[PDB]
């Protein structure tokens, strides 16, 4: 316990979780909305997924 | 009508004619009108076959 002669600073990072507030304008965005659609993807020995 | 008989031709007929392949799609470029009518099945079948809200693109599945 005899101080070498030089110091040190020491640097954390620290998280925090926490609750939030969103506020959004009237009308501030345009949504275009297409029809969705279906396509199949496999088909192993038992099912069929899509 | 003598005996009745172990099988029924009328389900043997049924369950098979669920099992024959879907027939080919032809296209007929000779005719205008055979052309056209085959164009609207042509679109008539690409909504049926991947529109989700039916069950049809389920079936053609």
């Amino acid at each position: 316990k005899i101080h070498p002669g030089v110091a040190m600073t020491v640097v954390r990072t620290d998280e925090i979780l926490s609750e939030n507030i969103l506020f959004s304008s009237r009308a501030s965005t345009s949504m275009f909305i297409g029809t969705p659609n279906v396509s199949r993807r496999e088909a192993r020995v038992d099912a069929v997924t899509f | 009508m003598k005996v009745q008989g172990s099988v029924d031709r009328r389900r043997l007929q049924r369950r098979i004619a669920g099992l024959l392949p879907p027939p080919a799609r032809r296209l007929n470029i000779s005719r205008g009108s055979e052309f056209t009518r085959d164009v609207r099945g042509l679109v008539e079948e690409h909504a049926q076959a991947s529109s989700l809200s039916a069950a049809a693109v389920w079936r053609a599945g």
